[PDB]
RNA sequence: UUAAACCGGCGUGUGGC
DNA sequence: TATCCGCTCACAATGCCACACGCGCTGCTCGGCC
DNA sequence: CGAGCAGCTACTTGTGAGCGGATA
């Protein structure tokens, strides 16, 4: 199975799993934890947020690639805001400073 | 093709340098088009950056100059 | 998830998936039967003294 | 673009002003039309429009409109991303308390209030009641009342009495509740009393009290007011068709919730019963407290199917919360997966990948060289053209994958290896070509595994990947110094058989002129591939300088290694491959290659062996035959004799001389002694048996059989898997690991009978599901282990601080563990390295000992060198370059920036796949033998005892009055090599610094009962010792002199509580002898359980034994000591029998009897005692009245912990043990991990320290601080005259050590997470984002591989 | 105002590594 | 009135992948502001 | 009239901490 580009979750801006509907794969936690040990910052936010996350931010990437400029700009996670909105729907308040 | 950068490495020490300075220099490669240093096999921008920095003709301080000269250029260009 | 030698005859040892469950999903051998009360029995030649 | 985050508490007038319109009713949409209700659940003018730029309506809809409200809805018409931010709260007519701060264990609520859990739970329920504003009455006011306290309480005062009950009178104390008035009274009361829990009471009070005042925070913000409700886009409702409905677990929650908030509204306009709208209240707080958690109530409410309704303290824990499922590891879209396949031409650094694959995830690669050319105008066209599969397509894929590289990897990653970088080549079909030499890395056979890829994307992605994650720049492993591009069974194989020379064969005894006429002959067919011929070579060696001297020779070498010769590049010697090449061989060799050649030549050169070993592994013939397996002549005799043995062992058992156990204890090694005896047989049977002649009579040679082939050659044969196959299988055990008695006869070349099996399968099933249920303990410790890791990265070069430790090799238990090369070849020390000649510095300080430098120091035998450590290192916030080591991956000094803590975590997680989950036992299945052990000493120098306590008997033995006395062997070079424990009042026969041979029986063992030593002669009496009180009359019936048994304190009553039995030696005349060098009165005060056979008026001896004492002869509480063994190491949980050691120095003695427990007086020469513990009475008591003993013994005999180890032995000693103790644990199993990364675990895991004195600080004594904070802060402090503070280390587990962090995000990820996050909220934590969880959580760089550099100029720029 | 272009949430069971 | 001993509850339990299925019927009562 | 509520388990085990409690 491969993807490109598919169907994206609503609740949260991901890409979905499984071979019957066109989801791609999941890269793991210790996927993540093996990138960690070596250095690829800027692979690890371009994979993370701008290939998975934000639908924003994927856009502008892919129209960058058709475009023939391999420039990315990371931006923010849209699940972060979700988890955001999600402690802050409770007693407890977050934000983010300067 | 490359197989190895262990040389790029020896060179320029850390190994995370080297990256920051293959990313400048590939990104002036693409974007910038500016010209290859070494006559190329056909092969990707990444690596040509890689092979013109393994000649030892570009690292940090070079990159650093050359994007003096080009901001004197602006300069000049600006009148 | 360990066989007992109580199982000779009547549950099969070297058929289990391997995975999550082994030994929790055993195999029936060949041989055995259900009890009236719903035990596990083997059938078994008499031997008379000689 | 944002810094720091910032949590708090959250105000009513914030949610209101988070809120875009009051949800008014439990209706979500229209029936006919699906627009949502116009103040329900989901609604238009309280969150957004739901569709881009259309209202509701259908007035507006063009761009100019664009920005403005109907008429009637008022709806500003904008995209669907609004109903995500946007959200509605809901006005609850009663308030509610918050489930968070109620039940969190500690509370928060409980501790404010001064009032436990249960008066709460009942106030809150309306069974009891509170009252406020007391004054002129007899109640207190934060007492509680319940129905009939409230009853007959109201008589007494109506009007001035207050008592509110619910949510409300909650919130009334909260708002009447001072908080200076309240810091000055428990400041106060904690400088008036003296307590231990009261005192921890106190300052856990204060310190929540000063988060608060400190803080812009408020106590009443607790009791909820107005429910923040979650955005409809995050809760969604899509089309079921059908009356049944696919639907999110929260609404039917919210409508719940808003049905019981109508009623209560509606209710209480009704002048509804009082009872009524108690229960109504009741029922709203349920329906409130189960939607902010559910199960923390007395019983989880259900929806359907007996399933708890989800609530939102759910849908953020566990493993399918946002912080595991969606926030940490999250799907990317280009993502191919298939399974591996081998690839015998491709070069290491390239791999091999399907066509469709190749084609469906550079579609925008494809896309843009389309447009680039004048072939597609628009998108549409190339999208055309790529979906017909045309042939123009092709060579723009050749073009775009010519150079591109991308990321293989594996669905279980244990390593930083499991993730690499390859150059893809087109291959068809519909499976992932990968290179074989690789797939060991990885660990994954091709049994059918699925791995998977993705592409970089990106510029710096793919120099990233080709720079740092290309497999050529891997090829070291980050664990210890062996390379992981090992060679696998078919290769070295291949080679085995090419190398394996024999006696006769096709041209033998003649001459080669080279390597290319020795290929040329083997081709033609007129040579064999093994045979003795002189040939000559042409080698190349380095000299000291870059120079290559060439120089031919002859040698007597075989075609086959002739042939090889040609892969070998110049450099390498001839020695290396003149060999019969096997694992181990060519391991070293390749090693001995990338050390001298260093890494461009190696790779192409493990390519070329990889190449000629799969080529002459085809032209073989290697494979295995039923007569290539014999069977050993005698073994039928050997089985027969050990029949007749147990046959005449079941006639001695049958004649009533042998009992069961001793039965069961011969049989045992019988039968093993005569499956090693089969063993030794068919092994023999293997290197023989195949004798060929050489123009002559028979010869010996190697004696292979196509099967020693193998399994000599280490490929994938072991020695015991071909004696289990030819010979007897052996023992077989059950459940328990009890080795039954009864072994198996047969072998796997003949029959089995039906039982055999049976206990063969009983047994097999066992260790296969070993593996299936150890896996999982074994993700969770790696999980946990990371979690406590990676919270450090290497930022300075240099430190100066010479504060290291002293690494010795392991000499303790066998002769030699690991050699001391292995624990510091890349280190750098902290003190010039000395030779064995005093003040030669031929190392100097801050330097990196490669290879040469531990050659050097293995030829000068170096025992202790001082290097640095993590855990003593002088860092704030990370550790020093010249404070590690080397990489153990690059020959090198380590760089600045990697983070090893993940390093460490994967190098200490991944050995667990080869260790045990549960074992059979640990120390043996049979009971230890007490003091029965027969070890001796090998090697031959002289005896050194460290704290030496003994003094020299009559007889010519030494005798020792001490327990932690160690023995050790200092060698003719002076280096340590043999080191033991010596026991109580042992028997050592020889003295201090004996040249004594090895072989030797240098001490004798004093059975369980423990004997003590008579340091001088005199006589002995029964001084304080009356007949009826303290002794009891027991005659003994084998020896005729009777034995006097001192009764125990347990046993005796209070008239022989207050006596205690002593020795007094004393001459003939009565006067005391001294002990030489003191003025103490020698006497031996006798403990409990004794027994006396020595009698009065008797001439001792020195060293002779006075008083048998009892022991817990077989009863051991051992470890199960498998991987649960690294698990409580990294816990540092208590064991059972704690052996409670001396805090203080100094002389000891007794004090109170049986006040629950025995007291323990330790009384110093300086200072007072203040220092006191309490002592069970089931232990054996080591050190004695008259004994005085350093800060650091024993006080009773059984296994440590680590948690008094550190405070009272120091720092090292507590790490050293640690490190001691898992490498024992690692090697028990065969595998080889480097210190370091213990070091650098146990470094981070004592990261939190206390205060004793606070001082000049702003810290209270009972704060638990990190200790690099206090670190910073005292050293201004230590700046001026005035005293910074009395920091001690505290040793905590792996679990609480995450959680003990200033930063919350990275405790949140982990488990505990609503514990950590209210304790977050109460406090107003702002963490700075300077770690590697947070800063991937977050989506940005990270401050260890590139990021770093980034982050310094992010940090310079802040 | 007009014209052109574009537009899997949950549980369960099984199996595999 | 302080100090251990025991009761009671929370929190946790490899990671992926693949496949498949089922997430109900009818009566009452309450919500009413297009 | 429409929608929501509702009526027709018992072997997990460990680890840990907080809360009686009992006993001098
Ligand atoms: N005449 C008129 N009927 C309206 C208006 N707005 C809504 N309606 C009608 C259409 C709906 O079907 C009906 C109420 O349906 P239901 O009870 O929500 O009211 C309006 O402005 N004028
Ligand atoms: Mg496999
Ligand atoms: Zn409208
Ligand atoms: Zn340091």
């Amino acid at each position: 199975h491969a993807r490109s580009t598919g169907s994206y979750s609503l609740v949260t801006q991901q890409p979905l799993g499984g071979k019957a509907q066109f989801g791609g794969q999941r890269f793991g936690e210790m996927e993540v934890w093996a990138l960690e040990a070596y250095g690829a910052a800027y692979t690890l936010q371009e994979m993370l947020t701008v290939k998975s996350d934000d639908v924003n931010g994927r856009t502008k990437m892919y129209k960058n690639i058709v475009d023939g400029n391999h420039q990315m700009e990371p931006g923010m996670p849209e699940s972060f805001n979700v988890l955001l909105k999600e402690i802050r729907s409770l007693g407890i308040n977050i934000e983010l400073e300067d | 093709a490359r197989v190895t950068v262990q040389d790029a490495v020896e060179k320029i020490g850390n190994r995370f340098d080297l990256v920051l300075v293959a990313a400048r220099r590939a990104r002036q490669m693409q974007v910038g088009g500016k010209d290859p240093l070494v006559p190329e096999e056909n092969d990707k921008t990444t690596v040509i950056a890689l092979r013109e920095i393994e000649e030892g003709l570009i690292n940090n301080q070079i990159l650093d100059v050359r994007e003096r000269q080009e901001q004197q250029e602006q300069e000049a260009a600006e009148l | 998830r360990d066989v007992h030698p109580t199982h000779y005859g009547r549950v099969c040892p070297i058929e289990t998936p391997e995975g999550p469950n082994i030994g929790l999903i055993n195999s029936l051998s060949v041989y055995a039967q259900t009890n009236e009360y719903g035990f596990l029995e083997t059938p078994y030649r008499k031997v008379t003294d000689g | 673009e944002f810094d720091a985050i910032k949590i708090a508490l959250a105000s009513p007038d914030m949610i209101r002003s988070w809120s875009f319109g009051e949800v008014k009713k439990p209706e979500t949409i229209n029936y006919r039309t699906f627009k949502p209700e116009r103040d329900g659940l989901f609604c238009a003018r309280i969150f957004g429009p739901v569709k881009d730029y259309e209202c509701l309506c259908g007035k507006y809809k063009r761009l100019k409109h664009r920005g403005v409200i109907c008429e009637k809805c008022g709806v500003e018409v904008t995209q669907t991303k609004v109903r995500r931010e946007r959200m509605g709260h809901i006005e609850l007519a009663s308030p509610t308390a918050h489930i968070w701060f109620l039940k969190s264990l500690p509370s928060r609520i409980g501790l404010l209030l001064d009032m436990p859990l249960r008066d709460i739970e009942r106030v809150l329920y309306f069974e009891s009641y509170v009252v406020i504003e007391g004054g002129m009455t007899n109640l207190e006011r934060q007492q509680i009342l319940t129905e009939e306290q409230y009853l007959d309480a109201l008589e007494e005062f109506g009007d001035e009495f207050d008592a509110k009950m619910g949510a409300e009178a909650i919130q009334a104390l909260l708002k009447s509740m001072d908080l200076e008035q309240e810091c000055e009274q428990l400041r106060e009361e904690l400088n008036e009393t003296n307590s231990e829990t009261k005192r921890k009471k106190l300052t856990k009070r204060i310190k929540l009290l000063e988060a608060f005042v400190q803080s812009g925070n408020k106590p009443e913000w607790m009791i909820l007011t107005v429910l923040p409700v979650l955005p409809p886009d995050l809760r969604p409702l899509v089309p079921l068709d059908g009356g049944r409905f696919a639907t999110s677990d929260l609404n039917d929650l919210y409508r719940r919730v808003i049905n019981r908030n109508n009623r209560l509204k509606r209710l209480l306009d009704l002048a509804a019963p009082d009872i009524i709208v108690r229960n109504e209240k009741r029922m709203l707080q349920e329906a409130v407290d189960a939607l902010l958690d559910n199960g923390r109530r007395g019983r989880a409410i259900t929806g359907s199917n007996k399933r708890p309704l989800k609530s939102l303290a759910d849908m953020i824990k566990g493993k399918q919360g946002r912080f595991r499922q969606n926030l940490l590891g999250k799907r990317v879209d280009y993502s191919g997966r298939s399974v591996i396949t081998v690839g015998p031409y491709l070069r290491l650094h390239q791999c091999g990948l399907p066509k469709k694959m190749a084609l469906e995830l550079f579609k925008p690669f494809i896309y843009g060289k389309l447009e680039l050319r004048g072939l597609a105008t628009t998108i549409k066209a190339a999208k055309k053209m790529v979906e017909r599969e045309e042939a123009v397509v092709w060579d723009i894929l050749d073009e775009v994958i010519r150079e591109h590289p991308v990321l293989l990897n594996r669905a279980p990653t244990l390593h930083r290896l499991g993730i690499q970088a390859f150059e893809p080549v087109l291959i068809e079909g519909k499976a992932i070509q990968l290179h074989p030499l690789v797939c060991a890395a990885y660990n994954a056979d091709f049994d059918g595994d699925q791995m998977a890829v993705h592409v970089p994307l990106t510029l710096e992605a793919q120099l990233e990947a080709r720079a740092l994650m290309m497999s050529t720049n891997n090829i070291l492993s980050p664990a210890n110094g062996e390379p992981i591009i090992v060679p696998s069974q078919d290769v070295v194989l291949g080679l085995y058989y090419m190398t394996r020379d024999c006696v006769n064969a096709k041209g033998e005894g003649m001459v080669l002129t080279g390597p290319k006429e020795a290929e040329r002959l083997y081709r033609s067919g007129l040579a064999s591939l093994h045979a003795r011929v002189k040939v000559r070579i042409t080698e190349y060696e380095k000299d000291a300088n870059g120079e290559l001297v060439a120089k031919t020779s002859l040698k007597d070498t075989t075609v086959g290694r002739a042939i090889l010769w040609m892969i070998v590049p110049k450099g390498l010697p001839y020695s290396i491959v003149n060999q019969a090449l096997g694992k181990k061989a060519i391991s070293k060799m390749l090693n001995t290659c990338y050390r001298i050649l260093g890494l461009k030549p190696t790779v192409i050169f493990a390519d070329q062996i990889m190449y000629t070993g799969f080529a002459y592994a085809a032209r073989s013939g290697a494979s295995v035959g039923i007569d290539d397996m014999v069977i050993p002549e005698k073994k039928h005799e050997i089985i027969s004799e050990a029949e007749a043995e147990v046959a005449e062992i079941q006639e001695q058992f049958q004649s009533g001389l042998v009992t069961a156990g001793e039965r069961y204890n011969k049989v045992i090694d019988i039968w093993a002694a005569a499956n090693d005896r089969v063993s030794k047989a068919m092994m023999d049977n293997l290197q023989t048996e195949t004798v060929i002649n050489r123009d002559g009579q028979e010869e010996k040679q190697v004696s292979f059989n196509s099967i020693y082939m193998m399994a000599d050659s280490g490929a994938r044969g072991s020695a015991a898997q071909i004696r289990q196959l030819a010979g007897m299988r052996g023992l077989m055990a059950k459940p328990d690991g009890s080795i039954i008695e009864t072994p198996i006869t047969a072998n796997f070349r003949e029959g089995l009978n039906v039982l055999q099996y049976f206990i063969s399968t009983h047994g097999a099933r066992k260790g296969l599901a070993d593996t299936a249920l150890k896996t999982a303990n074994s993700g969770y410790l790696t999980r946990r282990l990371v979690d406590v890791a990676q919270d450090l990265v290497v930022t300075e070069d240099d430190c100066g601080t010479h504060e290291g430790i002293m690494m010795t090799p392991v000499i303790e238990g066998g002769d030699v563990k690991e050699p001391l090369r292995d624990r510091v070849l890349g280190r750098v020390t902290a003190e010039d390295v000395l030779k064995p000649g005093t003040a030669d510095i031929l190392v100097p300080r801050n330097t990196l000992l490669h290879e040469q430098w531990c050659d050097l120091l293995e030829e000068n035998s170096v025992d202790a060198v001082k290097v640095r450590s993590v855990v003593s290192c002088d860092t704030d916030f990370g550790v020093c370059a010249h404070c590690y080591g080397r990489d153990l991956a690059r020959g090198h000094i380590i760089n600045k920036g990697e983070a090893i803590g993940v390093i460490a975590a994967q190098s200490i997680g991944e050995p667990g796949t080869q260790l045990t989950m549960r074992t059979f036992h640990i120390g043996g299945a049979a009971s230890r033998a007490a003091a029965e052990s027969s070890i001796q000493v090998k090697n031959k120098g002289s005896i050194k005892l460290s704290n030496v306590k003994s003094v020299v008997n009559s007889s010519g033995k030494l005798v020792i009055t001490s327990r932690n006395t160690e023995l050790k062997l200092i060698d003719e070079f002076g280096r340590t090599k043999e080191s033991y424990k010596v026991p109580y009042g042992a028997v050592l026969a020889k003295g201090d610094g004996e040249q004594v041979a090895g072989g030797e029986t240098v001490a004798n063992w004093d059975p369980h009962t423990m004997p003590v030593i008579t340091e001088v002669s005199g006589f002995v009496r029964f001084t304080d010792m009356i007949d009826g009180q303290t002794i009891t009359r027991q005659t003994d019936e084998l020896t005729g002199l009777s034995s006097l048994v001192v009764l125990d304190s347990a046993e005796r009553t209070a008239g022989g509580k207050d006596l205690r039995p002593a020795l007094k030696i004393v001459d003939a005349q009565g006067n005391d002898v001294l002990i030489p060098g003191t003025d103490m009165p020698a006497q031996y005060f006798l403990p409990g359980k004794a027994i006396v056979q020595l009698e009065d008026g008797v001439q001792i001896s020195s060293g002779d034994t006075l008083a048998r004492i009892p022991q817990e002869s077989g009863g051991t509480k051992d470890i199960t000591g498998g991987l649960p063994r690294v698990a409580d190491l990294f816990e540092a949980r208590r064991p059972k029998e704690p052996a409670i050691l001396a805090e203080i120095s100094g002389i000891v003695s007794f004090g109170k009897e049986t006040k629950g427990k025995r007291r323990l007086v330790i009384t110093p020469v300086d200072g007072s005692d203040p220092y006191e513990e309490m002592i069970p009475k089931w232990r054996q008591l080591n050190v004695f009245e008259g004994e005085r003993v350093e800060r650091g013994d024993v006080i009773s005999d059984g296994p440590e912990a680590p948690h008094d180890i550190l405070r009272l032995r120091g720092v090292h000693a507590v790490t050293r043990y640690i490190v001691n103790e898992v490498q024992d644990v690692y090697r028990l199993q065969g595998v080889k991990i480097n210190d370091k990364h213990i070091e650098v675990i146990v470094r981070q895991m004592l990261r939190k320290a206390t205060i004793v004195n606070a001082g000049s600080s702003d810290f209270l004594e009972g704060e638990q601080v990190e200790y690099s904070r206090v670190k910073i802060a005292n050293r201004e402090l230590e700046a001026n005259g005035k005293v910074g503070a009395t920091y001690s280390r505290d040793l905590l587990g792996i679990t609480k050590a995450s959680l003990a962090t200033e930063s919350f995000i990275s405790a949140a990820s982990f488990q505990e997470t609503t514990r950590v996050l209210t304790e977050a909220a109460v406090a107003g934590k702002r963490d700075e984002l300077r770690g590697l969880k947070e800063n991937v959580i977050v989506g940005r760089l990270i401050p260890a591989g590139t990021g770093y550099a980034y982050h310094q100029d992010r940090m310079r720029r802040r």
